[PDB]
């Protein structure tokens, strides 16, 4: 008659790794780090993301002729640029605060188009005829969208222009205007006129004023030109004052802003764009798990776990395996 | 520090056990088998399952990254938000495997500590009515039914209920 | 006859968690977080806040006239800034680089407010005069106390006016100015008159010119015109010249400027400052203690506990509390 | 791990004991009483004490966040500021939290291991004089009065002194 | 923590113990020695230089600060800077200074551990055949030379063979 | 007859501490951080660090005259800085976005000198006498070796004068040029003449507009003129074109760029460079160890422990000391 006192073994061969041994196998563990990923992107919350498709994130917000697909109400959970898409600053030149506008726009929610300044605000010079080749829809010359290139009138002068718009909604208005800098004095003359040129924007709480900088450049496009692209954002109740003699790349269409109230995202990434659902979006993919850490991106939109660089972290909740 | 039972007195762990982590083995005129020991392995269950548990609801928070841009004349800020991301990912790399290093360590010795007890408390009822053969095994002086195995599991064994026949087989 | 080894046991029932078992009930134990607080301000090191009242930081520092009660020499331990002050910047217009000059005068101990250069600086012009009704005192008209608006007089035109100063002191000069720009060039006529005009500001370090941008703008407070602040220090040793045939809105007084040898704090509350006394104060309010976490605020000036999310951080110092 | 006394193979913890954490119960003609171990229960509230200290000490440094403000083209660098601040303050959250669940652990097992090295010292000490009752207590094989009490809580119980009268209330039985 | 063995029910340490941490001391006939017992000492050796290392390569990141300099209108991202180096310094110091404190213990109480354990092997092989003086020492109730001896030490101790002289040499004494 | 059970003892006063116990003496032990420092510098990679001597790092950049002998290719592995050099912007003004500049030049390991625009690329002006007695060559006035200061010439008017600089090469060029502005009017139409001046600079990528800002300043090295300093790289395949009608500061040395792959340093130091190699060089000297931290320096290049606070980090390996 006996009785001994003893411990389980089994057939396992996970091992896990202590601080006085490393390999040492277990009869129980749990591995705690995700490594998987579906190499696409879904919706977060059933709402879809932003597909800017052939077009960068500036050349859609400005709305270059070739982004017509874009070019409306759009609304996101998160954004997608891809890498090398063609359509972006079309007409050479440089977007003032452009990583800032970018950031502001990541922590945006939707977008509404509307016609801020119609053509027929601006009298006694040339609405039309405004396009560039640098600028090409299809076959022909054109321009942006959401800007009007105002030259003067052929049998006329270019007299000083004036907008106003009232903003009397809830949501902020993002909207975007240019100073066009000609190469030689000879186009400066041609197209707004000798003399000193102004181009000048003023709200509430902005003030803009800039000249024309003559000056001769590489040629980028086809055109030894620059515009001086600029944004700002219109708050409710605030108004806008144009005011201009020459060299006014004004403001057309705008966007009626609405801010997201958590962090938003824009992901560089030529992954897909599905209908399916994800509470986990990574830049690099949808992650799908219980685990606690994963180890495929820092990037990410939504409920992910925390990001580190391990291969595995196996947390011991077994005994020493010690078969007979 | 090893607590000296699994994988030292005690050789090796049974195959044969498949209901708990510890267990008995018992031999008598009634037949053998293998049972677990039904208080010490929920017990050690419930420990790890918190344990688990909690080290999982320490790590629910993330430091979350942004793919904000930077201008060439930005080099500084660029820099300053990478050796910062890169800072707190090295953290808490740090802190996760270092975490997972020193806890299966104490994870495996408090199976030990569980396996050494539970000898223990059995040793300490037998006492002189049975020979401690010190590989965890018991042979005893007198004999032990069924119902005195079981009495055994319970930790209410009868000492000196047994203590005369055990006495009384001296060779 | 017998003896028997046992451990101690009391009416304890508070509580610790461990990693194996929560709500364990012990002996001993210590509380490590600190969760209450005195919604209030006190002194720190004797010294009383700054309360800034009905006036924002840029109000008191450019010398609204509203802000009368701040009118002097402020010696703070930090500062309070009340969240809905009605009197700031009163004309309209931008103050640049104005988060820096928050972040400077928050790493400030003590201003001296001193007249930079007195009104005789400038000859042959109008330095009384230069009131709006932007910048209302009462119901007349009124300005900054700290500058002074230049106009041209009626009866002459504006001559080239010119003001020099030695910093000889130890101590850094904070001094502002700026640059009026009317909305018409009626009003630029009438004030400083046609033709080319200039502001001109130059150190051993600084160089400045301006001229004016006159553009039509927004009403605000009345005003279409805009005027541009600007704030500057002025090294111990340097030495300011000014140079203005118009337009300038000139140092009137400026501060001497003491640099607090540690952190400094510029609160935004609405808490109460009461005659107290206190060794760590947060933006929240007041904690008393000798815990080494708190629950509180992670903005405060003094000598705080570690700010944590936790509710609770108590450590077990006596052993499991078995009763019998 | 647990050292199986406290809450273990010692049942309950004893609330006649006031004046020390770890300690005795005696028993005999002289009457009965606790008497706490103060050897033991010092030591012990040493090192508890050098180990709060020495966390406290640890923890004596804080981040400091600032109320310094951004403009609105600043938000890159504002969230920056603000990522960085709740960084530093989930990474001392953690901390704190998680050394509080592991060390409360540790202090309680060292508690349980200096009750179980206790019985054990006075078990050495008896030898076969007492009878184990597995409980953590002993019964003598000898009549033991308030010195002979006193030289075992002292850790000077001269064995071979009670050894004939031990052996011979082992043999009357 | 304490498992009560070094510094403990074991007074002492062996100074004449020189070529492992743990080990035996015995007296015979044919004289007295020390000898480590080579198994555990070695086992902890691989444990503590793993546990070092280990620790080494943990902490084998760096936080790198640089020396970007910043203007006098760009105070705000320069304590920022400052705020951030300053706290991966105190959370790295932090981590290595408590680090250090807690695992000593650890360390110091694994070999208390692995002296206890060492000890207990020894006691449950000699079982009644000896006597346990409850130093650490053990009086055989018997004749164990040096082949006896290695046998406790080699783990392969017989104990029925010994039974009978050693329960034949405690009722002649008594 | 016997056997005992027991533990090693030796000689050790080696202390470590414990959490439950300070100075414990043990065993054996290891110790962690390192705390001795070779106060020097030395060769990292093979590769022997820049040493600016006398001059600042925008004296070395500039091409200040007197720091000749810096101005060549330059290899570095890191760069010594002297804290108290005397030769840097000689001529007093502003360098444009300067510690964006150094930040560039730190992550670089090579610059290769060469001539951008000789001094016929200027015609119709006076492309000599562009010296300065506050950037002296020896005891004659000068002026920085990678800039050209024109005037106009008496005989005719300041021409609209123009370069152009095709960077055909794969390295990115390094490129200065400023802005003069004189004091007083008189001089402006002296050096440049009367009406509207103006610097104007533009490539592929980037498009630059300045004006002369004339200002009354105090007199620095003698001068109390001013130049604007202002830098840029020129891509590959990208061009430069130079255009400007007076107060042109032009480029005639520049640069061609070589990044690092890895991140490069700077040091602040008066420690003396020497013929030694090391693996890690700290701002406060070289540092030789295998141990895993170090109390030295946060600041390095090499391959170096981690930086703590700590006096001590002193592991036990061995066992208590207990010698009877
Ligand atoms: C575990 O410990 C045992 C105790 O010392 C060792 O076994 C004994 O000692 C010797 C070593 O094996 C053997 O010696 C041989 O046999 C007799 C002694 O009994 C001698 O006369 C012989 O000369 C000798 N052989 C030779 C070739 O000289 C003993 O036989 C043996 N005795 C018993 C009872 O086991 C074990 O070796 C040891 N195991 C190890 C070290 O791995
Ligand atoms: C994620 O969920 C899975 C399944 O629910 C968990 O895996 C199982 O957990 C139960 C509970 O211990 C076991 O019966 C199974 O054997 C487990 N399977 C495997 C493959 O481990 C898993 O533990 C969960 N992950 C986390 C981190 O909690
Ligand atoms: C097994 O052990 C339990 C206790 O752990 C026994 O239950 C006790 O029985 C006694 C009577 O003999 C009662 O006085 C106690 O109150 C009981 N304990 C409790 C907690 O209620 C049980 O009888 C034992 N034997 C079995 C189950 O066969
Ligand atoms: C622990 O050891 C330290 C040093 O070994 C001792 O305290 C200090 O001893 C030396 C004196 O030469 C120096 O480190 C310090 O000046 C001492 N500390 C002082 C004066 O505050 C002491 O033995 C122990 N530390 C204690 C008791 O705090
Ligand atoms: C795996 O386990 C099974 C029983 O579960 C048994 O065959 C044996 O333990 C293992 N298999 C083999 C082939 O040994
Ligand atoms: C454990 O396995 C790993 C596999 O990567 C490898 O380091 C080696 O085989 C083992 N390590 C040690 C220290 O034995
Ligand atoms: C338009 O702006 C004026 C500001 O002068 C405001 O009073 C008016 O109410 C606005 N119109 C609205 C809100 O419809
Ligand atoms: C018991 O309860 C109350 C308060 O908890 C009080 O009588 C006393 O302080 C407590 N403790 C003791 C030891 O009496
Ligand atoms: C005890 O029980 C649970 C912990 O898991 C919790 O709901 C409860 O609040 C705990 N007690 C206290 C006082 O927090
Ligand atoms: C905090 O202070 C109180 C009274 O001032 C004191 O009794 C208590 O022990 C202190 N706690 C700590 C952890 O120092
Ligand atoms: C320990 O003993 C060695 C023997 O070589 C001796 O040289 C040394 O001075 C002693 N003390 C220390 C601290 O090493
Ligand atoms: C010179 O620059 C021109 C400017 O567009 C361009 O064609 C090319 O990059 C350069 N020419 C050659 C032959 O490399």
């Amino acid at each position: 008659d006996k009785i001994c006192i003893g411990y389980h073994a089994n057939n396992s061969t996970t091992k896990v790794d202590t601080i006085l041994e490393k390999n040492v196998t277990v009869t129980h563990s749990v591995e705690l780090l995700e490594n998987q990923k579906e190499e696409r992107f879904c919706k977060i919350s059933n709402k879809a993301p932003l597909d800017l498709r052939d077009c960068t994130l500036e050349g859609w917000i400005l709305g270059n002729p070739r982004c017509g697909i874009l070019l409306a109400d759009q609304s996101w959970s998160y954004i997608v640029e891809r890498p090398n898409a063609r359509n972006g600053i079309c007409y050479p030149g440089t977007l003032n605060e452009a990583e800032e506008l970018k950031a502001l726009i990541g922590s945006g929610e939707r977008v509404e188009r509307f016609e801020m300044f119609p053509k027929s605000t601006w009298t006694g010079v040339n609405t039309e005829s405004g396009v560039s080749s640098a600028c090409p829809l299809g076959n022909g010359p054109s321009f942006y969208r959401n800007l009007l290139w105002i030259i003067k009138l052929k049998s006329s002068e270019y007299p000083v222009i004036r907008g106003t718009f009232n903003n009397t909604g809830d949501k902020s208005i993002l909207y975007f205007w240019g100073v066009h800098h000609p190469p030689v004095t000879t186009e400066q003359n041609a197209l707004y006129g000798s003399g000193d040129r102004y181009v000048r924007m003023g709200t509430e709480s902005m003030n803009f004023a800039r000249s024309p900088e003559i000056a001769a450049r590489p040629a980028v496009n086809g055109q030894r030109g620059r515009i001086d692209y600029f944004w700002s954002i219109l708050k409710p109740g605030e108004t806008l004052n144009v005011e201009s003699n020459g060299n006014l790349i004004a403001p057309w269409y705008a966007y009626r802003f609405v801010n997201k109230d958590s962090k938003g995202a824009i992901f560089r990434s030529n992954l897909p764009i599905e209908n399916c659902d994800a509470t986990c979006q990574t830049t690099e993919g949808v992650i799908r798990t219980n685990k606690t850490f994963q180890n495929v991106s820092p990037l990410w939109i939504g409920e992910c776990p925390k990001y580190v660089k391990s291969k595995s972290l196996r947390l011991a909740t077994g005994l020493r395996n010690v078969p007979q | 520090g090893l607590f000296g039972a699994i994988a030292g007195f005690i050789e090796g762990g049974w195959t044969g056990m498949i209901d708990g982590w510890y267990g008995y083995h018992h031999e008598n005129s009634q037949g053998s088998g293998y049972a677990a020991d039904k208080e010490s392995t929920q017990k050690a269950i419930d420990g790890i399952t918190n344990k688990v548990n909690s080290i999982i609801d320490k790590m629910n928070t993330q430091f979350e990254a942004v793919g904000h841009e930077f201008s060439n004349l930005e080099r500084r800020i660029d820099n300053l938000n990478k050796r910062m991301e890169d800072g707190f990912l090295d953290v808490w790399t740090y802190n996760a495997e270092l975490l997972v290093l020193l806890e299966n360590e104490r994870t495996l010795d408090l199976h030990d500590a569980n396996v050494k007890n539970l000898h223990e408390k059995v040793r300490s009822q037998l006492r002189d009515n049975a020979n401690d053969l010190g590989n965890g095994c018991f042979e005893f002086w007198h004999k032990c039914n069924n119902e005195c195995m079981e009495s055994v599991k319970n930790g209410t064994y009868d000492y000196p209920k047994y203590q005369k026949e055990s006495r009384l087989n001296r060779q």
